[PDB]
């Protein structure tokens, strides 16, 4: 009933931009944290039995 | 950010209130000791003994105390001998001080603090009797033909007359030395007769001729003001206590020592002082001001008036020739009713064009009588303010003369001598016969109701000097809790069972002389008329007023000749009043407040390029000998022409009934009553008047009517002399006729300039046909220009305002002030301050008065305990609820940022400080102990008349319903009649019960508020036109800049007074008890839904029921802001010159809900008072119910 | 400065402003207690008005 208008604002721009970055970064660490526990699971566990 | 700046200034606003409060209590603290103990009101137990001298009442709510003021024991003297006492005063002269009146004790140690600064005052003379007195004492008597003037008859007092061997000016009282002839021979018809001079003028003299009634204690106020390094009060000081000039008040009554008139001249030192402070005076002034002091305080009377004749002629041509252009209007529209002031542009260069008669010989007369009394630099300033420039210093100093007039205060001649100099052509009286017949035409034509025998009762009700009244006597007992065993005596209190209360009893008797119980209690008097009553005598009375202009005579006419007025020419009166909207200059309602609507042609006109356009204002004095004679048969006749229109009638007065009497036999009583002699008694002296006869309800038109025919006559002579010799002829554009002051605008028909020639001709009158003397009084009264022009005390010039300066509070006629209640001193002292405002007077400088006012309040006071309230009463609601720095919105208190638990205890403060249980009280045992007192006739015609169950729809009647419906409607009158008297019991009652309530910790509980709304502000444009009170604070002005200037025709009326004109039109449709008041409050009281059922159980016919439904369903908002508080002392003036109505809504409120009309107003209301608070800075601001940023992120709008 | 926000928030959780609500508590007070036994035995009571109006 009351929607409001959404402004964009400069802050709000650089805010995003910021927030872009550090997504990049973690998504970039979580890639080489899986890599790495890939890795580790495949040398040291074997199968598993009944 | 307009909104942060607004709640920074409310929040200075804050620090502000609780500053003042400080420093209230620390100017306190010097006149008693400091304060020994805090007595909590609730949480403390106290017995109304063991309490200090001094004490501080707080209140603790919400883990917080709040200071609500200081109690007062006088048992507990003791201490005050700490401060002031008889053993630190030591030197000699001011032993005798203490021994005239104890009162002088604070002052005097005071003044030995300046003796002991090594610094003494010297004595100064004191001006001795003037023999040539005892030759102007005449004792008039039938033998000498009461010394040969017709209006003295039967006179057993003395007059003080012009004698060839006898001072000037006899009557005005003079200050002379006590020690003048005990007893003096009279030399009358016998020659043996003895008067005792000084006794008389002594005791009579100092009280009705310069009475001083100030309006607190004058020892607490010279303490508090008067500074002896003050060279104003030394030199006061010098005639004081040098030459031993001492004076005291005893009751009401002064008491004098050596001197006469030694009030005087402390009456006029404060004065000085209170209005130097005032007006801001520049060092010039300050020098003028030294000058005048130094020279009147001789005399502190008659020196003045001495020089009213030439500073009134000075003062007329002030600004006269002005280079300056000034503001400027436009003319359009200039002879309709819906006239306003609108800003146009003129070419510079019109000054040498304007021309204004000065009568230059008069001016240098006077300037040499200035300079022979001594006043050479009053004289040489006046004279180049004549020719100067326009600024507010300039008009200050012009205005500078009327204020060392104003020194004087209430001033006023011998009684008698007033009465006998106040009391003593065809064309003309055809014309105001004329004139009078078309008024009465009119009037009887727009309100016929009097004519009727059945509306004749109402009439009379709704609508005095009867030799006959009722007296009620009885004793008046209540409980007191706040005596002392001491004082217990068996005459009034006494000692009761229980070992602290005590009953206290006051024995009255008095007489109901007020109109409206005299009308209930005795209607026969009104009502029966025999022809004797045109003989019989009535009482007169006598008002002084401010200044030295002369005493006012009212002289009211008998019962029967009042109800026979009240039936035929009431209707004219009534008429005349009535000016609307839509209508030409030139008509009966528009040829006869807001000082700018009012002079608004005379304010255009002296402002503007075009020279066609003249004013002429004439005053018209001492016309009642031309009122005697022939124009009042001319006003008889006038009146009698009516009679043809009715039937039956008589040919001669007979006595009659006046609900059986035909209208022709009323109008013919009227007639005589006008045109027959009159007489009228006062202190023993009876006179005869056969002129105006200052008969109430009546003046305003003889006078007008009068004043009419002059101005028509005269402009047709100046015209027939015009066509004589070749010049311009004259017409007339507008005029306004208040009383005997007139101020007309002419045109010239062809446009030419006006001349001097024109002026002079026009000014000169009557030539050829009456003697050399009326046209020297005639140049001497009028004035003619296009410059500066005056009317009413309101001083025109070049698109200027200036309003006059004798007004002030604490000097006032008949001590009334002193004998109010705390909360109706205040709102009078705060009246006062604003009407200042608008005149002469900043903020800075009417605030600083107004809180040493303040700070000098007697206070509450009963028994012996007094009881003084913090200040900051004033923003709490009941009270005027005013901001400091912007007095004018009332009711603006609430919005300030005050904690809101110290809010609520201030509420039931000055909700407590205000009770009606006193009067109910004792109006019960007025009624218990003597019974009836309404006549039969009133009981039988308040019947009820519509034929409706009284019971209702079996709706809930409440107590004011009750009280006002018909059937219970006896005992209400009762009440009425007792509601009439009012005596020294019913406040002291008061009193005690406010100390009671207060100490005890009863606090009443306040009631609540009808609107209330917090409105955020935005930036807007500016809308209105700068303001022609060019010497009124800065602040107004910027209102005047921002909003605008108000009219009558948009000027907001009160609910009440629209209820009392509806019921007042149609006579009969509801009972003549009911009023306005009564009706709104009991609509006020039930739900809207039922309203209609409510006016069928008072009584109301249709054509006042309708009107009235509708009044209260558009305007109830007015009646429930105002329903807390009594504005019967508020006279806003400066709130009323803002534009505050419909036309300023649109542009500066924002209110998008839907809401009821009354509702509607009353938040508009609510948001022009944000709306005015930030416009007194200059900013524009447009208000809206909703804030803009509620969120960081959120942003709203509409 | 929590009373600020406090104050302003209290617009936007309700749909109703001081003016409307003064408005609207114009027509239901009085109402009830004025009326006849009988007439109240036919109306709604003063609670149960400030319920439904808001």
């Amino acid at each position: 009933f009351a929607l409001a208008q959404i402004n964009a604002d400069d802050e709000f721009i650089g805010a995003i931009d910021k927030e872009s970055a550090e997504y990049l970064d973690e998504y970039a660490t979580l890639a080489r944290d899986i890599s790495n526990s890939l890795t580790l699971v495949k040398a040291a566990f074997g199968p598993l039995e009944r | 950010d307009v909104q942060e700046q607004f709640e920074g200034y409310l929040r200075e606003e804050v620090d502000l209130l609780n500053k003042f409060e400080d420093s209230h209590f620390k100017q306190l603290e010097i006149f008693y000791t400091k304060s020994q103990t805090d007595h909590v009101i609730n949480k403390d137990k106290l017995q109304f003994n063991a309490l200090p001298f001094h004490t501080t009442l707080y209140k603790e709510i919400n883990g917080k105390r709040v200071r609500l003021g200081t109690l007062l024991n006088w048992t507990k003297a003791e201490r005050l001998d700490t401060i002031r006492h008889e053993s630190m005063i030591k030197d000699e002269r001011l032993r005798r001080l203490i021994d005239f009146d104890y009162g002088w004790i604070d002052y005097a140690v005071v003044l030995q603090r300046y003796l002991d600064e090594g610094n003494t005052i010297e004595s100064a003379n004191i001006l001795q009797f003037d023999g040539d007195f005892v030759n102007n004492i005449k004792h008039p008597t039938q033998k000498n033909n009461f010394l040969d003037i017709k209006v003295i008859k039967e006179c057993e007092t003395y007059i003080l007359m012009k004698d060839d061997n006898g001072i000037r000016d006899p009557d005005i009282l003079r200050a002379w030395e006590l020690n003048s002839i005990p007893e003096v021979i009279e030399l009358d018809v016998d020659g043996e007769t003895k008067k005792f001079n000084l006794r008389k003028e002594m005791i009579k003299r100092i009280q009705d001729e310069a009475p001083v009634y100030f309006f607190c204690n004058p020892y607490r106020y010279a303490v508090a003001n008067l500074d002896p390094n003050i060279p104003e009060v030394r030199l006061w000081l010098e005639y004081f206590i040098g030459s031993e000039d001492f004076f005291g008040f005893n009751g009401p009554n002064v008491i004098v020592s050596k001197s006469l008139l030694a009030a005087k001249r402390f009456e006029v030192v404060v004065n000085h002082l209170r209005k130097v402070a005032a007006f801001e005076l520049d060092v010039e002034s300050k020098e003028v001001m030294n000058e005048w002091i130094k020279y009147i305080m001789i005399d502190p009377v008659y020196r003045s008036y001495k020089n009213r004749g030439a500073f009134g002629n000075l003062n007329q041509h002030v600004f006269a020739r002005t280079k300056s252009e000034g503001l400027s209007w436009s003319l359009i529209d200039i002879g309709t009713t819906n006239f306003e002031l609108k800003p146009t542009k003129k070419v510079a260069g019109s000054y040498v064009n304007k021309f204004n008669l000065v009568d230059d010989v008069l001016v240098e007369e006077s300037l040499k009588d200035l300079r022979n009394e001594g006043l050479h630099k009053m004289a040489d300033v006046t004279r180049r303010m004549i020719d100067a420039d326009i600024t507010p210093e300039n008009v200050k100093k012009g205005k500078l003369n009327r204020l060392a007039l104003s020194y004087c205060g209430y001033t006023g001649s011998h009684s008698a001598t007033a009465m006998v100099k106040q009391f003593n052509d065809p064309m003309f009286v055809d014309i105001v016969k004329d004139n009078m017949r078309v008024y009465m035409q009119e009037g009887l034509q727009k309100y016929p109701q009097g004519s009727r025998k059945s509306n004749r009762l109402d009439i009379l009700f709704k609508g005095s000097s009867t030799n006959e009244h009722a007296v009620v006597n009885g004793r008046f007992r209540y409980r007191s809790e706040l005596y002392r065993e001491r004082d217990v005596n068996s005459s009034t209190v006494f000692k009761t069972a229980t070992p602290g209360q005590y009953r206290v009893v006051k024995k009255i008797s008095a007489k109901l002389k007020s109109k409206n119980a005299n009308i209930v209690t005795h209607p026969m008097n009104f009502i029966n008329f025999k022809v004797d009553d045109l003989d019989i005598v009535v009482n007169a009375g006598s008002r002084l007023v401010r200044g030295t202009r002369a005493k006012r005579i009212i002289t009211p006419n008998y019962g029967t000749i009042y109800a026979a007025s009240l039936m035929t020419v009431l209707p004219a009166v009534r008429l005349l009043s009535s000016r609307a909207s839509n209508m030409g200059a030139l008509s009966t309602q528009g040829r006869i407040a807001l000082p700018h609507d009012v002079m608004a042609p005379q304010l255009a006109v002296t402002s503007s390029d075009d020279v066609s356009k003249i004013c002429v204002a004439k005053d018209f004095g001492q016309f009642d000998t031309s009122q005697w004679g022939q124009i009042s048969k001319a006003h008889a006749d006038g009146v009698r022409s009516m009679k043809a229109h009715y039937s039956m009638g008589h040919d001669t007065l007979v006595d009659l009934d006046l609900n059986d009497a035909s209208f022709a036999d009323l109008l013919e009583v009227t007639a005589m009553s006008y045109e027959r002699p009159l007489k009228y008694k006062m202190n023993g002296l009876v006179c005869e008047s056969a002129g105006v006869k200052s008969g109430e309800l009546t003046t305003q038109t003889r006078n007008t009517t009068t004043n009419i025919s002059h101005s028509t006559v005269a402009l047709d002579d100046y015209n027939n002399r015009a066509y004589r010799l070749n010049l311009p002829k004259l017409e007339l554009v507008t005029d306004n006729k208040v009383g005997d002051d007139s101020v007309e605008v002419l045109r010239v028909v062809d446009g030419s300039p006006l001349t001097p020639e024109i002026a002079k001709l026009y000014v000169n009158c009557m030539q050829d046909h009456a003697d050399k003397n009326h046209l020297e009084i005639s140049a001497k009264r009028t004035i003619v220009g296009n410059n500066v022009a005056e009317h009413i005390k309101i001083w025109v010039f070049k698109g200027y305002l200036a309003l006059d300066v004798f007004l002030d509070s604490v000097t006032s006629e008949k001590n009334s002030f002193s004998n109010l209640n705390y909360l109706e001193q205040v709102n009078i002292l705060y009246d006062m301050a604003m009407t200042l405002m608008i005149r002469y007077c900043s903020v800075q400088a009417c605030m600083t008065q107004f809180c040493n006012d303040m700070k000098l309040l007697n206070g509450i006071r009963a028994g012996n305990y007094t009881f003084i309230p913090t200040p900051k009463i004033i923003c709490a609601y009941g009270t005027p609820e005013i901001c400091l720095r912007a007095p004018e919105i009332r009711s603006f208190g609430r919005y300030l940022p005050i904690d809101e638990d110290e809010y609520s205890v201030l509420n039931d403060l000055v909700a407590s400080l205000s009770t009606n249980k006193p009067k109910m009280d004792f109006v019960a045992q007025m009624f218990e102990q003597n019974g009836n007192q309404v006549h039969g006739i009133w009981l039988d015609h308040f019947k009820r008349k519509n034929d409706v169950n009284p019971d209702g729809g079996g709706i809930h009647i409440s107590e004011g319903l009750k009280r006002l419906m018909p059937e219970y409607c006896e005992r209400h009158l009762n009440e009425l009649v007792y509601k009439t008297l009012d005596d020294k019991v019913i406040r002291d009652y008061t009193s005690d019960i406010i100390i009671t309530n207060i100490c005890k910790g009863k606090l009443s509980k306040a009631p609540k508020l009808a609107f209330f709304a917090n409105f955020y502000l935005s930036l807007t444009g500016f809308n209105g036109v700068d303001s022609p009170y060019l010497t009124a604070d800065e602040g107004v002005k910027n209102v005047h800049r921002v909003i605008g200037l108000s009219y009558r025709n948009t000027l907001s009326t009160s609910p009440t007074a629209n209820v009392d004109r509806i019921l007042r039109n149609n006579p009969g449709s509801a009972p003549a008890y009911l009023t306005g008041n009564d009706i709104l409050g009991v609509l006020s009281d039930y739900p809207y839904q039922n309203w209609r059922t409510v006016v069928e159980l008072l009584d109301i016919t249709e054509p006042s029921a309708t009107a009235i439904i509708e009044v209260a369903t558009n305007q109830m908002h007015a009646y429930l802001a105002d329903k807390d508080l009594n504005t019967a002392n508020l006279f806003d003036n400066t709130s009323r010159t803002y534009d505050i109505s419909d036309r300023t809504y649109p542009k500066f409120v924002n209110i998008t809900s839907n809401l009821s009309n009354s509702n509607r107003r009353g938040f508009q209301l609510e948001a022009m008072k944000h709306i005015i608070y930030m416009a007194r800075r200059g900013i524009a601001t447009l208000a809206n119910t909703h804030p803009s940023k509620i969120g960081n992120t959120v942003y709203y709008d509409y | 400065e929590k009373q600020k926000l406090d104050k302003l928030k209290l617009f936007e959780t309700s749909p109703f402003d001081p003016l409307t609500i003064k408005n609207n508590q114009d027509v239901v007070d009085k109402l009830y207690a004025t009326q006849s036994s009988s007439i109240q035995e036919v109306v709604p009571t003063k609670t149960f008005a400030t319920e439904l109006q808001f």
